[PDB]
């Protein structure tokens, strides 16, 4: 029910600031939540700008008008995480949380070291093959990856999710998952991933003649 | 110190009912309000509402009145959540998270706005008619197409299952620098598929055993595979 930017992004050192937009927010109370992956909500800032024993000094808070700003300064790798605002609103009696900053930590391009695998015969035993595509720590996350299978592009049999910024090197890993029935994957002989990233110079393949 | 411990994982068809439990411990539970936040996944958070474990009172979010019911034991200073009449897009996380209280109990009629300090682990809450459905777990094995100057990526497969979460550990327990475990994906079949690698030393793939252990608790399920080049 707060407004709050979908992202930002900062270098190293660099000074993250977050705002939190609602009709005269500055008459309550903002709180600050910050969330990594995985993980439960973690108290940052309270009452505008007080800290929790255990914050660094780096995390301040703001509140007037109709913004909120949670400001991080020497922001670095740690500080990788969702954060929320907090209000509590006396004329309606509910909390409300903000829609949500994903703070993104800039760092140097890396390429993905790329990997594939084969299906396992456990798996082929049963009627179906997957084979996977690895890409790993690479950054920015922006990735592509196609599968071709005896040189033609495959469409609609395949998956792949992306791991969160690592906390300690900012990078991404991506796993890529094609599925086939074992009748489909005996017709042909070679299956390869082609990976696509600003720290390739140019698009790299991996392979296997099965 | 300080934390909340909530109860396992829930699966749950629509229409029924489930009950999260949220045990206190390291302060006085009656001192601090308890409150109730879900979150589904890749979304935001949600307040559901609050319960004094002093007095017994509660306050429930608009969105779910007539629909949840928050209770709680001081004996075991446990809190309870229970939502009814379930729907699909009940399937969330489910946090509990104390606030502080400093009018416990000379007043009523009053409640002071705190932040929420400390909040529990959450409870993930799936609802679906789908079949709870244990894992196919196929190895990743590693080879020359999977190395790099020195290093070997390799594997585990989480296949075929319903419903989240699975928990995956290497040799267990004892493999963690290199891991990574990947959010799991909805197939086109309705189930979830998961892959877990580790890149090790090439050097040791010769010398050295890696056994994934996969433990899909909500169909009591648990399949060790052992990954060879
Ligand atoms: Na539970």
């Amino acid at each position: 029910g707060l407004t709050q930017p979908p992202s930002v992004s900062v270098a190293p050192g660099q000074t993250a600031r977050i705002t939190c937009g609602g009709n005269n927010i500055g008459s309550k109370s903002v709180h600050w939540y910050q969330q990594k992956p995985g993980q439960a909500p973690v108290l940052v800032v309270y009452d505008d700008s007080d800290r929790p024993s255990g914050i660094p000094e780096r995390f301040s808070g703001s509140n007037s008008g109709n913004t909120a700003t949670l400001t991080i300064s020497r922001v670095e790798a740690g500080d990788e995480a969702d954060y929320y605002c907090q209000v509590w609103d006396s004329s309606s009696d509910h909390y409300v949380f903000g829609t949500g900053t994903k703070v993104t930590v800039l760092r140097t391009v890396a390429a993905p070291s790329v990997f594939i695998f084969p299906p396992s015969d456990e798996q082929l035993k049963s009627g179906t093959a997957s084979v996977v595509c690895l890409l790993n720590n690479f950054y920015p996350r922006e990735a592509k990856v196609q599968w071709k299978v005896d040189n033609a592009l495959q469409s609609g049999n395949s998956q792949e999710s992306v791991t969160e910024q690592d906390s300690k090197d900012s990078t991404y890993s991506l796993s890529s998952t094609l599925t086939l029935s074992k009748a489909d994957y005996e017709k042909h002989k070679v299956y390869a991933c082609e990976v696509t990233h600003q720290g390739l110079s140019s698009p790299v393949t991996k392979s296997f003649n099965r | 110190q300080v934390q909340l411990v909530q109860s396992g994982a829930e699966v749950k068809k629509p229409g029924a009912s489930v009950k999260v439990s949220c045990k206190a411990s390291g302060y006085t539970f009656t001192g601090y309000y308890m409150h109730w936040v879900r979150q589904a996944p890749g979304q935001g958070l949600e307040w559901m509402g609050w319960i004094n474990p002093n007095s017994g009172g509660t306050n429930y979010a608009q969105k779910f009145q007539g629909r949840v019911t928050m209770t709680r034991d001081t004996s075991i200073s446990t809190a309870y959540m229970e939502l009814s009449r379930l729907r699909s897009d009940d399937t969330a996380v489910y946090y509990c998270a104390r606030s502080p209280n400093p009018y416990y109990y000379d007043s009523s009629g009053y409640y002071y706005p705190g932040a929420f300090d400390i909040w529990g682990q959450g409870t993930m809450v799936t609802v679906s008619s789908a079949s709870t459905k244990g894992p196919s777990v196929f190895p990743l094995a590693p080879s020359s197409k999977s190395t790099s100057g020195g290093t070997a990526a390799l594997g585990c497969l989480v296949k075929d299952y319903f419903p989240e979460p699975v928990t995956v550990s290497w040799n267990s327990g004892a493999l963690t620098s290199g891991v990574h475990t990947f959010p799991a994906v909805l197939q086109s079949s309705g189930l979830y598929s998961l892959s877990s690698v580790v890149t090790v030393p090439s050097s040791s793939l010769g010398t050295q055993t890696y056994i994934c252990n996969v433990n899909h608790k909500p169909s009591n399920t648990k399949v060790d595979k052992k990954v060879e080049p």
